[PDB]
């Protein structure tokens, strides 16, 4: 089998610089193109630059031309971007993904599993339950700089109506709401922040 | 006590194992799995090892198999196989060093084992045979690419060129073989064919980069003519100027003159070699080594012959090196069964245009029927100049980012180790072969 | 450059019908037109290189007709698999540019928002802040219009959008929009009134 | 036509010029000002000039300067003007190694040139002389420290072992021109020299090592003490098994047996000594060079002729290497004339009991008055062991980040360097101007 | 004669990372020690490691293990400090001091000129001059990222109350407040921004 | 460690009278207890190696006395040009310790503080800011206290506080402080008083 794996989700600060890795097994390493791929988030994908693990010379896209730097270690099978004076227009997912250079009609045909990039400022901060009351109920978990929230609901909720919207940046401060549906008696969100560990349950009433 | 076979296989495994060893204690790192040196020793032991199991087998009338086909081998199974190609990684900048240093000793050793008179004698036929079959395969295999493979005019002339200049690493080691055993040495056959085969890459050369110009509209062609030119002339010059200086000056009443005269000729040879492919002149080098080989060795006469030693001597060591290297370059990956067969018969059918053509050129030399024979059947080795340049054009279109020009480049690398591959050993056996009955011996 | 453009950027489906994907460049690319499909989840599988080749491994329903500068992909039929976004890339020249990508939606009988209201509770007069969430669920399709009428007052600012991708099992869609204003605005109303 | 002196030259010159420019157009970079194969190249052509000149000025009764001080001179010239020392740059793991190849060398040749039945005769003269001058000169020259320089008595002891084994390098070829010549043979004088020069090496290391651990407190003197012994034991037992397997197997009836033997015995030397000094056990590597070639000279006899010859002439390659790197290790720095008055002192105070005890060491042994005084005034050079292991106590120092421990550690690698300087010179040209004189030759 | 200098006054945003650069002419570089000294305003120096450009050891204070890195190059008779993850306490005036390891009573003894690093987020901003008036008068230059503002007097008002307090970090808003002494008749201060290249005058009138 | 402390941060000294620093180490130094000089331009030059051993170009004048953990540096004759900060630093373990360091400060008669008001002006209202500046000067030595009474009520937040080093040509010091507020607080007072 063929697979690349690359790094996990990063966290950075304007400014600062990131390295990315993506190593492959399945194949001879030093016999494909690598190719990295940034794709932000509801914009369409956008071609960055490919490096031959053979003999190590690289090609960038003109826009990416200083701003990304490729590289790759033979005896670790693995590739490494590096991106320089991150910006807030450089949060997005990273893709790298394999080429036969030398198949007349070659693509890419594998690819990575995506590894988000976040540039900003803010710092690590504990989600605030918000329960909401007038049928529906929801609890509107307020800023958070970690993403990963993860919220929940205690067993019996998730029968239906367990809408959870996507969290949104919300000026750095993330904001993930949920609702349920159903009679007054109910349960409560049990947001389990993990980056702050902060299990909190905050039980919501029928007012 | 020990004796006999078993206490030879005994030595040599400790020889191998001891010189390995050796170089890791030295430096560590480099000669473990991995590191350029452990790979440049595992490549130089399977190609030897390669070349004599090959020479081994001798079932049927023909000769022992050539040992290229077991270096070539080597190098292609260590390229090919994954883990043994993971593990034994060789720098691009090493490979590329080697080959130049087999190529100098080879050149320094061509020059030296040839003979003024019959070079005085054969000055049109040189002429001939060294452009003529060139330029004709060159035409005719691009003819074949643009009608079977669809390539464009300008990339069936590159590929033409490509597949153009025949080896000297391969025919210059059978001619001194043959004329040591003194084989067609009265009409200076095994001459001719040295001195012609280390001409025909200058023009070989200069066509690729010619074509390979107007194929990406870069520079002019008028310039690279003139570098082919400029190439001749300086080779020359710088060429005699050394020969004649050589000739002279370590006299023949100082304490080690063999060994001088050994390290001026070989070291001045390297020394152009390496410096004209740094200074944009790749095909000076050559020149310029043959031609001070050829006058040192016109100035020593009798003396020559301990240099010539220690030279074959030297070869011996560096074909391992520079064959396998060699096979090492060619990748299964660019031999896909997609369009192989089209790049099989364009290299068959140049090479007969190109036998047929040295038949032709040497028609009118003086020799009879078997000479002229052995003589086109001796100019089909292909190798280290197809390896060199073979992926130059498919680099050059991955630069310009088009994939037209990749797929072009693709179909020249892939004829370019077709042709290596197909005549390097069928050529070496061929001349090994028809050398002791075509030629007329003379004792 | 080759800038490309898919015409369409959500089109509907059945689970059983046949769909064609357009990608047109501004360019002519000789046949240089892999295609590509990202699932939901963000894994991302080629499906045809060089316009028609279909890949080894992807299901024989995958159809790359199209050529000169106008290509297409085509479904035999659609499965629930097949339900993701697809973008057309060109490698003829040296910048690669992928489409703008196309998403695949089932379709279904048209619904109605809910438009709920919800009041920021006492927490929030207490905490410091002040946001009004609107919760408008289950509408079909994604045409919906965000406005609220708080105490008749109406404003164009500070207002937090959040959309959920297309339901998996009831093929709907969720809106939910939240407003942050000064605690003093939220003291001169108290009458709650959104608009969808 | 050209002839005599002004042929010679130019040829020199030429050659000189050509060994650069080749070794640059395959490298590059390295061969320039800065780069490191251009610094090894300059130290080498300077080493050798500076011998070549040493060696021409004799206007006295005494013979010509031993060629020692001219590369040494050479060496220290390079490391100290300034801009010169800012070109010509050498890493230090090149300098390292080829020191220890040189050493492997010198020791594989000494080995060789024992004489079976001598040393089966001088068996308890060859302890007395190996180990009894270094503990007696360590000891007084500790006293020196303690007093004059103001060290305590670890760091006097250091400086004192540190100050202790005689050099094999400057030993070794003058013992071995002597042995050639015939001097002395008949009492074995060059062979107990040859032999007693190798061990106290191990001794005078372990006593370092062992007052290094004490000044320090770090690990436990046992441990060090037994490290010494292991490394005797280890090096016996490996140069025994060594010698016994290459003294068979190369057998008399192989088409290259002195190539094969000579690259035998060179190969396995350097890889013992750079396998013992990687694996923590430096000073096995020595005693099993020197057990193995002296195994391998007692099987072949005769037939070892031809690899002496083979290594003496690396040797003569390799010394100009090895003094010119011990000369570029001096810094004039340490040199100050803060107290370099009391360090020279000491370390002749600490010369002058060493011969006296040399002298007292070999009384009861059967020589006679001039031979006695030979051995004596021939225990002196002093050098390839100061140099390696002069700093290490400075850099241990450092490391600690003590300023005393500093101090003390600046008068031990003073001490070092002055003692190589005074006695490697005067230690070689003793032993060329009193060889002749005291022993008796045999004819 | 003997100079070590280093490169200008450094602007870096915090987790970002700077190189300093020491080169010394005058004496063989790679005979001597290069020593690094941080020195933050009001507190004393502090030594922070040193580094052998001979064989390219270093030693370094347990306090900067870690977030410094040193290096040197023999060629360009240069050192190089490598300062890693910035944060608001390495903003302070590093020196680069050679010392001589081969003698018994080494120092220092030669100091480089100092090269002042800043770890702020603000980006350059255009000085405001707030005239001020009831002697004496003062205009009170307001915030500006870049600090070498220079403010200046027109000819005559130096004479003397020319006092010209230094600027405050004032929350990553610098602040220079000048005062001069005297009848009603007046001058105005006339600031000199270069990094904005605001020559503002805003001429105070006798109000 | 061994850290060092000086005594005194800040002594006086006239122009022709000798001067004595004081450096005392948390340990005991054998000896190694170098001296260095640090003048306001911020250049930095070596004065005594190991405790007494004056450095090669300084002038005669200093004198580095003191011997076992209580060192000292003497001065002859000061000059305008030994006004400056004096550090003494021990290399005798492996984290080498400088000291806290030591300013000369030339001798004057005492001074009062001229503690001139500034109003901001108008342009400070209508921009958005209120900042209100006491200007202190020509004060000596360096006690000085620095308070707002605006309008009576007092504050102890919101004072940026700035000074002069020792001035060249009279020796004397000045403080500036600026308080800087909300527009409102402006609103409601007209009259200012500042203390010093
Ligand atoms: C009498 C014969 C005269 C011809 C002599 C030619 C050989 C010259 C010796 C060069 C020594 C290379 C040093 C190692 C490189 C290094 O330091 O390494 C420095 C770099 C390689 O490292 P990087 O790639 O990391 O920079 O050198 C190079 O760029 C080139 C590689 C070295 C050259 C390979 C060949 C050397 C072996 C020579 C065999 C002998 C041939 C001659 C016999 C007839
Ligand atoms: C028959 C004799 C047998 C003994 C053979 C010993 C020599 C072995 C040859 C080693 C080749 C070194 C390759 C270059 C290093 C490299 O690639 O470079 C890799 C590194 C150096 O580069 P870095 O310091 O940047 O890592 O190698 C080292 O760490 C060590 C330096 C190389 C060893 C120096 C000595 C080599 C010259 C040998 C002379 C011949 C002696 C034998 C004659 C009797
Ligand atoms: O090996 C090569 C090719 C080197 C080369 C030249 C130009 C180029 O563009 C790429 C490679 C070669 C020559 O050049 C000239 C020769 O007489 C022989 C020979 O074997
Ligand atoms: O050169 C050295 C010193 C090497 C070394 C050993 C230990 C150490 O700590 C540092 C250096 C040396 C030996 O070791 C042993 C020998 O027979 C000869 C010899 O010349």
């Amino acid at each position: 089998e063929v697979q690349l794996q690359e790094s996990g989700p990063e966290l950075v600060k304007p400014g600062a610089s990131v390295k990315m890795s993506c190593k492959a097994s399945g194949y001879t390493f030093t016999n494909y193109f690598i190719h990295w791929v940034k794709q932000k988030p509801g914009q369409g994908l956008e071609w960055i630059g490919y490096i031959n693990p053979y003999n190590d010379i690289t090609k960038f896209n003109e826009k990416f031309k200083g701003k990304a730097t490729l590289t790759s270690d033979k005896s670790s099978r693995t590739a490494y971007m590096e991106l320089s004076s991150l910006t807030s227009e450089d949060s997005a997912v990273y893709y790298c993904a394999r080429c036969d250079g030398y198949y007349r009609y070659y693509a890419m045909d594998y690819w990575g599993q995506g590894t988000s990039v976040t540039v900003s400022s803010a710092k690590t901060t504990a989600p605030s339950v918000y329960p909401l009351a007038p049928v529906t109920l929801g609890c509107l978990v307020k800023g958070y700089f970690p993403e990963p929230v993860t919220l929940t609901w205690n067993s019996g909720s998730l029968s239906s109506g367990v809408h959870t919207f996507p969290a949104v940046l919300q000026s750095d401060l993330y904001t993930l709401s949920s609702s349920v549906t159903v009679p007054s008696q109910s349960i409560t969100c049990n947001v389990a922040h993990p980056a702050s560990s902060t299990k909190v349950d905050k039980k919501i009433e029928p007012r | 006590p020990p004796h006999g076979l078993l206490d030879r296989v005994i030595t040599n495994v400790t020889i191998i194992v001891l010189l390995w060893a050796v170089v890791w204690s030295i430096t560590g790192s480099e000669c473990l799995p991995g590191g350029n040196l452990f790979g440049i020793i595992i490549l130089f032991y399977c190609a030897i090892i390669g070349g004599k199991l090959l020479g081994l087998i001798k079932l049927p009338t023909l000769p022992p198999l050539p040992s290229l086909l077991g270096m070539l081998l080597a190098g292609f199974l260590i390229r090919n196989i994954p883990v043994i190609n993971d593990n034994v990684q060789i720098k691009h900048k090493w490979s590329s060093s080697l080959r130049s240093i087999a190529l100098s000793i080879i050149l320094v050793r061509a020059g030296l084992g040839l003979d003024s008179k019959a070079l005085k004698k054969l000055k049109g036929v040189c002429v001939r045979l060294s452009m003529g079959p060139c330029i004709v395969e060159a035409c005719t295999s691009a003819l074949l690419a643009h009608y079977l493979l669809g390539l464009p005019w300008q990339w069936g002339f590159i590929l033409g060129f490509v597949l153009g200049a025949v080896s000297p690493a391969v025919v210059v080691p059978s001619m001194l073989l043959l004329q040591g055993g003194g084989y067609g040495v009265e009409k200076g056959v095994p001459t001719l064919l040295m001195a012609a085969g280390s001409f025909d890459d200058i023009l070989a050369i200069t066509g690729f980069n010619t074509c390979l110009g107007i194929a990406f509209s870069t520079g002019s062609t008028v310039f690279n003519v003139l570098r082919g030119v400029l190439e001749v002339v300086i080779g020359v010059a710088t060429g005699s100027v050394l020969g004649f200086f050589i000739q002279y000056f370590p006299s023949r009443d100082q304490d080690k003159l063999v060994c001088k005269r050994t390290f001026l000729v070989l070291g001045l040879s390297v020394l152009a070699v390496f410096s004209s492919v740094h200074f944009g002149f790749p095909g000076s080098g050559g020149l310029c080594t043959l031609v001070m080989a050829f006058l040192a060795g016109m100035g020593w006469t009798s003396e020559k012959a301990e240099v010539e030693k220690i030279i074959a001597v030297a070869w011996d060591i560096f074909q391992p090196l520079l064959f396998g290297l060699i096979g090492a370059e060619v990748s299964i990956a660019s031999l896909r069964p997609e369009t192989v067969g089209l790049c099989v018969a364009t290299v068959g059918i140049a090479v007969l245009i190109r036998i047929l053509t040295t038949f032709l050129m040497v028609c009118f030399a003086g020799f009879n029927l078997k000479e002229k024979i052995f003589i086109s059947f001796a100019w089909l080795p292909k190798a280290t100049v197809q390896a060199a340049i073979g992926s130059v054009a498919l680099d050059t279109a991955r630069s310009h980012g088009e994939k037209q020009l990749e797929d072009y480049g693709m179909d020249v690398l892939t004829v370019a180790f077709l042709s290596i591959l197909i005549t390097a050993p069928i050529g070496s056996l061929l001349i090994g072969l028809l050398g002791p009955r075509l030629l007329q011996k003379v004792e | 450059d080759i800038v490309m453009t898919q015409t369409t950027s959500s089109l509907s489906a059945s689970l059983g019908d046949r769909v064609t994907i357009s990608c047109r460049a501004s360019q002519d690319i000789s046949n240089y037109l892999n295609w590509f499909q990202q699932k939901p989840d963000g894994t991302v599988k080629l499906l045809i290189c060089y316009t028609s080749r279909l890949h080894s491994g992807v299901p024989s329903r995958f159809s790359g007709s199209g050529s000169g500068t106008d290509y297409s992909l085509t479904i035999s039929n659609l499965e629930q698999e097949d339900i993701a976004t697809y973008f057309c890339q060109q490698d003829s020249k040296h910048p690669w540019t992928f489409g703008g990508g196309t998403k695949l939606e089932i379709k279904r009988a048209d619904a109605a928002p809910t438009v709920s209201i919800f009041p920021p509770s006492s927490e929030q007069l207490t905490s410091g802040g002040a946001s009004v969430v609107c919760f408008l669920n289950n509408f079909y399709p994604k045409d919906i219009n965000v406005k609220w009428k708080i105490d008749g007052s109406e404003r164009q600012n500070g207002v937090l959008n959040s959309w959920t991708d297309q339901d998996s099992k009831d093929s709907t869609y969720s809106m939910s929009s939240t407003l942050t204003l000064t605690k003093d605005e939220y003291e001169r109303h108290n009458s709650y009134t959104c608009e969808a």
